[PDB]
């Protein structure tokens, strides 16, 4: 290929250009849920005061 | 120019004459090859510029207090990895009167063939790692786990293998065969001698082969999945995701110039001096896997796993090792190469002095092993880059 | 009975394996490379500059150029008269069928593939609002395919369609995008065929009939599926004049010139430089060459080729070309001095004028049996009995001489006493079977006026 | 969905691919150099000495000279209204657009391009207020735009546009100037440079289909995307007949004259100078040149060339581009033939009216098209479905023998006593819609009058 | 009668993965034709007149 | 006018004549945008300032 910063060709690795080109932000596309309780559907929910 | 010179297309032994007796098929034509990934992981919408995918890591917490007793404060935490595409890209060049008479219809047989070669090396690449680019993050065949399935393959996959796939809090969606699985399903009988999976006449093809589930799972069959002695995967597919930010291109020249030597050894030729026409074929691809050990690879029986330990030349404390959850003594992060083959056998579990081996020195450790392998840092004191990692095929 | 993936298999290598029984015959219209053409005097580095020869294409379009559909005529089951019911009659009914499926661009291009390759194919069927079907949907959508993208089996007892492939091809590789079976009870179709990893949508039909019939150029009763109208002899010629051409193209290149000889030429003399080989005479016109010559030198030259011996053997072959296709001679130029009278023009015209009535009697036999299928189809029910009888109509395959007409058809209707009813001298005329009724409308106009 | 900056950037690699088949045509029509056109038997020297060859543009403009539009018919549910020829009817509704744009003059071109390439695109959409214009603001603004600046990607299994892009390069062809994508349901255009883009102008458009119509030039249903008329047999022959012109010129140069020798005589008893090689006399009439015969010296020539033996090959080719072009022989080879009659012009005519009457046939179903969709553009709601059987209507292409047709007409009309209504004699004397729409007036201005 | 000829894929066509600005390989495609002779299976038999 | 050609097609010399490095333009993926003019200038007397 080409230095990094070849002095004849522009590249997207060219320290010129940073801060243009950023990564685009997405959906977390790995997300778990939200672990919801087992014991609050199990047992019998009593009135309490 | 050169007649069948290896670049170059042009009217040479390759061609009949396409005299009246020539056959409309090549009545033996196998059907064309396509990709599995791009069937079974998430498409994701992606750009040049790639991608950044954000998580979340706090320890968000709450505690049980008294009457009037002063309450705790707590935090969230946040993280990102970005992605990126990598190009794949071919020229094939062929004689302007080749690209006029288009002899067997040559030009458009290459557009199709050049298609299917980029569409398999992006399976290649993602399954079993072979030639990957340095932009994808992790392949399946990387995985730490390994389940042989040969004698039966119920007790196989539904069994043997789920218990080492879920104790990691890992999950079961899918599993992925290749075509060579067939006559380990059929058979895997049960001690009657009646086969699983088919019924009670056996004219039915046999239900994981239908692309029909096995415990609620789907079954996804290739031709082209197996190397090695892989014939197999299983896991969460939720945790691969992939891109393509533009289709196959096809650009095309007489005007330009190639070489056709390496490029510190170049053959320059003009196009237009010898009048030759050149097509230019490109795609940029992009994949993660989330982490490759919510896989376990399937094989035949006597299957044995080989990984390569790398301490980062960290330089004091101790490292431990560990076989199915089973813990060894600390290890010195210098330790004579047979240290580490005494400390794997120390295991309370049936693994001997026959059966595993290592090789290397002080941090460069290759280990071989009848299981499922981790390694942990916690003891050394500068083992801030220290990692484990498992060796391929070669 | 029988199995639909089976038949969506069995058909596409029956469809592949006809590719290579038209692809020649393609050759010769679009005038591509063949093997034969070649003249085989000329030398190998010459042999690149082809010299194609446009017979097939003339004679075929000759004929295809010539033939349009005027409409139909169903008899009445009581009281026989076109003229009486207009927008009424069933003979209207099938025509606006012709007009909304643009039928008088699209059977004029269908009926060339019929003669190029023996055969194409009509289909019809009913459009889904689900589909861009930009067409009024009470009317039955009919195709023509080319027999490059359609095949049907056909059941030699009877000439039926047993059942048919359309493919679709993409746009590159021969990747079969889409693929279509017609089964004589459903139409099914895949919508992704490379490997048909789709599944089917299906549409019942209430035909007893596969709905898909073929146009084929038959030249013989036993000619069961139909053949090329590029006959063998037009072929021989015109590979056979190519050879001619391209021998003559050479000619004028390496031999039109006489060559210049001088013998007993001492090249030292001469001023003959060794390392370059030649001596740098002058071409202007007046000079003589003075040559120091003695010992026998002389001068001598051979002769050019005379291409006259060359252009004197293309003239049989324009000849020939007009023998075996019938064409009027003037139409290759194998004479140029032309027909100047109404009765010269039939005489030139007149062996392509009755080969152009009987492909009309033939392709309308097919467009009679697929309008029965597409009221069928689309009325529902059952076909009325006259329909079976209905024929199929034409304009006139003759070149339109006018004031010739016109004298003879108004001394027939002499102001009305004459031999003839005044709709007959509409038909003599040529006026065609729908302006007929935009005239019949306009002449009940003129008779308020007077 | 499918992102637009996606599509922009593929379809721009796509349309500037495609030029590397049209500039191949464009070598013909242009009369541009080619390899193939240049004539061996030249000395290298010579070689910048081109001669072109017409034929390619003959053929072309004798027909794109002759395609005219006169206007639509579309049937007035005439099963309940059949008068029309008035204020507020369809065909003048339609009629109205087509001056209005000044299709009559941009649909020659249109047509040309189509010829010359293969296709062409109708281009449909409101009238931008933003923009100073001539034209009406109530008219739907209908363009023909040339495939060197748009295509579009068509569906061979429906024959349907998916999406389109026109592009326009700068005064320079070396960088685009804006771009403007089609989309079924939306269109935007970049308005900037190809170097410089900034944020597209957008619109939607109601319509369930993308707003470019492609006229294109077929031979076959085969043809699934259109053809140039300048086929490989007159490419053949323009060609072959450019050699033979190219080589006949050298010739001209070099050997159409004798070249005379002198065998024997010592140069310096002739007193050539040996510093130049040469000695001068005055040649004029009638002085006898002496020698003194050393060696037995003597005179000899080496014969002209005959120029005729290119000349009367010459003569075959113009028969051949005759022949395969199917133009009458008298645009070719002058006193090759010339007509006396009105006959003998149908004759010679023959072959190049009735072949512009088919493509008559093939472009009119573009425009049908095209004007049905502005409709449903610019009143919005959906076709009244009459439109679906619209009709092109086109001039006789014949060369009119309006003396003969005027004999005749008054011969079948008789004061009207005879055998035609009114209005028929009027259309067989080819009189346009508008023409015969303005007679109507003038007519009952008479009838008035007494 | 002048038997057949069948033609078959042999090409190993590839495309390798680059860097920006990298040198793109180059590749050929690859066939191989076989062909097929009929031949001919035949008997007489022979009987008197009556 | 000053002139603007566009090219990928061509072959360039990355170096000296004695040392050149040639690169294709494409078969690598360089675009190479070239700028050319012409003038001329006279000054008929160079005394007269």
């Amino acid at each position: 290929g080409f230095s990094a910063d070849h002095s004849q060709i522009a590249q997207t690795k060219d320290t010129m250009f940073t801060g243009y080109l950023d990564p685009v932000q997405a959906k977390d596309y790995f997300a778990e849920a939200e672990k919801t309780s087992i014991v609050q559907r199990v047992a019998q929910k009593i009135p309490m005061g | 120019s050169a007649d069948h010179s290896q670049i170059a297309q042009t009217k040479d032994t390759m061609f009949t004459g396409y005299l009246d007796p020539v056959q409309a098929k090549d009545y033996f034509a196998e059907a064309e090859k396509t990709s599995i990934v791009q069937r079974v992981a998430q498409k994701i919408p992606m750009g040049a510029t790639g991608i950044v995918i954000p998580h979340w890591t706090g320890d968000v917490s709450a505690q049980w207090i008294g009457e009037g007793d002063m309450k705790p404060i707590t935090k969230g935490n946040m993280t990102k990895r970005d992605v990126h595409p990598a190009k794949i890209a071919t020229i094939f060049v062929a004689s302007a009167e080749t690209v006029r008479a288009n002899p067997a219809n040559y030009l458009g047989t290459m557009r199709t063939k050049v298609a299917t070669a980029i569409a398999m090396a992006f399976d290649n690449a993602a399954l079993h790692g072979t030639n990957a680019p340095s932009a994808f993050q992790g392949y399946l065949d990387q995985s730490n786990k390994t389940q042989s399935i040969s004698p039966n393959a119920y007790q196989g996959l539904g069994v043997s293998g789920l218990t080492k796939l879920v104790t990691d809090g890992k999950k079961w969606t899918h599993t992925l065969l290749d075509d060579t699985v067939e006559p380990v399903l059929n058979g895997s009988v049960d001690a009657n001698g009646r086969p699983l999976f088919v019924e009670s006449t056996y004219e039915s093809l046999t239900t994981p082969f239908r692309e029909g589930r096995i415990l609620g799972r789907p079954t996804i069959l290739s031709d082209h999945v197996a190397e090695g002695d892989v014939v197999g995967y299983a896991g969460d597919f939720s945790q691969i995701i992939w891109g393509q930010v533009g289709g196959l291109s096809f650009d095309v020249t007489d005007q330009a110039t190639l070489n056709l030597g390496s490029q510190e050894s170049p053959n320059f030729v003009s196009l237009w001096q010898h009048n030759l026409v050149a097509v230019r074929v490109e795609a940029e691809y992009g994949l993660l896997i989330n982490d490759v050990n919510a896989f376990v690879k399937l094989t035949f029986d006597p299957v044995l796993t080989t990984y390569a330990l790398d301490l980062d030349g960290a330089s004091a404390g101790n490292f431990t090792l560990s076989l199915d959850g089973k813990t060894s003594a600390n290890i010195a992060y210098n330790a004579s190469t047979a240290t580490v083959k005494s400390a794997i056998v120390a295991i309370d579990d049936g693994v001997s002095a026959d059966d595993v081996t290592v090789t290397g020195s002080a941090g460069d450790y290759t280990i071989t092993v009848p299981g499922t392998l981790t390694a942990d840092f916690s003891g050394l004191t500068d083992g801030e880059g220290a990692s484990i990692s498992v060796v391929s095929v070669g | 009975s029988i199995d639909p993936e089976k038949l969506r298999d069995q058909l596409l290598d029956a469809f592949e394996n006809k590719q290579n029984e038209l692809k020649s015959s393609k050759a010769y219209y679009d005038a591509e490379r063949r093997p034969d053409a070649i003249g085989l005097a000329v030398p190998l580095d010459m042999r690149k500059y082809l010299a194609h020869v446009g017979y097939p294409r003339t004679y075929v379009d000759a004929i295809a150029e010539r033939q349009e559909l005027e409409g139909f005529r169903i008899p009445s089951a009581n009281g026989e008269e076109p003229e009486s019911g207009g927008e009424n009659d069933p003979a209207s009914e099938l025509w606006d069928w012709w007009q909304a499926n643009n039928l008088d661009i699209e059977a004029t291009l269908g009926h060339t593939d019929a003669l190029i390759y023996g055969t194409a194919y009509i289909t019809i069927s009913m459009p889904d609002p689900e589909v861009d079907f930009d067409v009024d949907p009470e009317v039955p959508l009919i195709r023509v395919e080319p027999p490059t993208a359609l095949y049907a089996e056909v059941d030699p007892r009877t000439r039926k369609v047993l059942y048919a492939i359309r493919a679709i091809y993409g746009a590159d590789g021969n990747e079969i995008v889409s693929a279509t079976l017609y089964l004589p009870d459903t139409t099914m179709t895949w919508l992704r065929a490379e490997g048909e990893w789709e599944a089917p949508t299906s549409t019942p039909h209430g035909l007893e009939m596969v709905p898909v019939i073929p146009i084929s150029n038959r030249t013989r009763l036993s000619d069961l599926y139909g053949t090329s109208e590029i006959s063998p002899e037009l072929r021989s010629v015109t590979d056979a004049a190519a050879q001619i051409l391209m021998n003559m193209q050479g000619t004028a290149n390496l031999m039109a010139i006489p060559q210049r000889l001088i013998f007993g030429a001492k090249p030292e003399e001469l001023g003959i430089n060794a390392e370059t080989g030649q001596r740098m005479f002058d071409a202007y016109m007046a000079r003589i060459l003075a040559f120091e010559g003695g010992e026998g030198a002389h001068a001598e030259q051979f002769s050019a080729a005379e291409l006259r011996n060359f252009v004197d053997a293309l003239d049989a072959l324009d000849r020939k070309a007009a023998s075996y296709s019938g064409l009027p001679p003037q139409y290759l130029s194998s004479s140029s001095d032309n027909p100047a009278s109404a009765e010269a023009i039939k005489a030139a015209e007149s062996r392509l004028v009755k080969k152009v009535e009987r492909k009309n009697k033939i392709f309308g036999g097919a467009w009679e049996q697929a309008m029965r299928l597409a009221y069928k189809m689309v009325k529902g029910g059952d076909i009325p009995t006259e329909y079976y009888r209905m024929e199929t109509v034409w304009r006139d395959p003759s070149t339109p001489t006018y004031a010739a007409k016109a004298d003879a058809a108004a001394k027939l209707f002499a102001n009305g006493a004459g031999l003839i009813p005044r709709e007959r001298g509409w038909v003599d005329m040529g006026y065609t079977i729908v302006e007929r009724e935009q005239m019949r409308q306009w002449l009940e106009q003129d008779q308020k006026q007077g």
